[PDB]
């Protein structure tokens, strides 16, 4: 199940 | 900055003349991801060849498996031809039954 | 035994050729089960993982939505990275990430992972503690500062200890007849002369799963690490893997060499010799 990447680099 | 591909050419099952099999060209350890891979029968490019979905190892280098269904014979010579940014000319690796 | 779930994400810019291509491939152990690709409207289930077919539209709608969000975040991260490294808009760059969890036979978290790379080099990684980051350079220290300010490690930890472990337990139960099955290697030793006084002994391991294996040559019970040529483990294309280890030996000494094979699919290690 995918993880949501809320913050970018 | 760049990593050259390692290349292995081999069959899915031990080769038997007249018996259907899969010819594989595994390319790995390369960076960046763009790569050109051809499977060759008697020096000629095999038109329809399938490939795995782009993935990578723990060290971030990419790998792909290119394959095609085939039937080995005594006279037929198989090979894999690979080109990547790290290579000045395409690299050809021949299929050797015992490799 | 122990199991893992991993996603391998790649975002590659291609100036003049549209928006950066983004791919996310999911694995349970050495079995790929799903692929998301920005070049495709729908995810692709792997035929060798029919257990994922069990998931309903709620699962797919939510995963597709997450992937679209991640596509947006990673495209924005590539733009920001060009700036962090003073790079021009002309070149192609790659952002990779890998994340997931390892569980023991009881299904409990053994460890979590969340690492990133830029142009094939380590950029930032979540440490084993799931609280602190390892920043590879000054650019990644900028990201580390933004992530500590936004408490990102708490959010990633929540996924790794929660969602990751729970979903891995579910995939393992649904695909138990295959994911919990180790296939032992089929082994044999070949012999080819090199010269009138030396010969190569090659120890083969075929048809095994998972990919983890150890092939070693011993001479008189001593590991021949430095003199053994070990190929990289390779996929056969049907779920299984293959590997070989070769050693060049003095002609007439072949019986002093033994190939030792260790694999999950084997109750005890195999010891093989050349059989003329």
């Amino acid at each position: 199940f995918l993880r949501g990447r809320a913050y970018g680099l | 900055i760049q990593r050259t591909p390692k290349i292995q050419v081999y069959s899915r099952h031990p080769a038997e003349n007249g018996k259907s099999n899969f010819l594989n060209c595994y390319v790995s350890g390369f960076h960046p991801s763009d790569i050109e891979v051809d499977l060759l029968k008697n020096g000629e490019r095999i038109e329809k060849v399938e490939h795995s979905d782009l993935s990578f190892s723990k060290d971030w280098s990419f790998y792909l498996l290119y394959y095609t269904e085939f039937t080995p014979t005594e006279k037929d010579e198989y090979a894999c031809r690979v080109n990547h940014v790290t290579l000045s000319q395409p690299k050809i690796v021949k299929w050797d039954r015992d490799m | 035994g122990s199991h893992s779930m991993r996603y391998f994400d790649t975002a590659m810019s291609r100036p003049g050729r549209g928006e950066p291509r983004f791919i996310s491939v999911g694995y349970v152990d050495d079995t790929q089960f799903v692929r998301f690709d920005s070049d495709a409207a729908s995810p692709r289930e792997e035929p060798r993982a029919p257990w994922i077919e069990q998931e309903g539209p709620e699962y797919w709608d939510r995963n597709t939505q997450i992937f679209k969000t991640n596509t947006q975040t990673d495209r924005e991260s590539l733009r920001i990275l060009r700036g962090y490294y003073n790079q021009s808009e002309a070149g192609s760059h790659t952002l990779q990430s890998m994340y997931g969890c390892d569980v023991g036979p009881d299904g409990r978290l053994l460890r979590g992972h969340n690492q990133y790379a830029y142009d094939g080099k380590d950029y930032i990684a979540l440490n084993e503690d799931l609280r602190s980051w390892t920043a590879a350079d000054t650019a990644a220290q900028i990201t580390q500062r933004k992530w500590e300010a936004a408490r990102v490690a708490e959010q990633d930890r929540a996924y790794l200890e929660g969602t990751c472990v729970e979903w891995l337990r579910r995939y393992l139960e649904n695909g138990k007849d295959t994911l919990e099955r180790a296939d032992p290697p089929k082994t044999h030793v070949t012999h080819h002369p090199i010269s009138d006084h030396e010969a190569t002994l090659r120890c083969w391991a075929l048809g095994f799963y998972p990919a983890e294996i150890t092939l070693t040559w011993q001479r008189d019970g001593e590991d021949q690490t430095q003199d053994t040529e070990l190929v990289e483990t390779r996929p056969a294309g049907d779920r299984t893997f293959q590997k070989w280890a070769a050693v060049v030996v003095p002609s007439g000494e072949e019986q002093r060499y033994t190939c030792h094979v260790q694999h999950e699919g084997l109750p005890k290690p195999l010891t093989l010799r050349w059989e003329p």
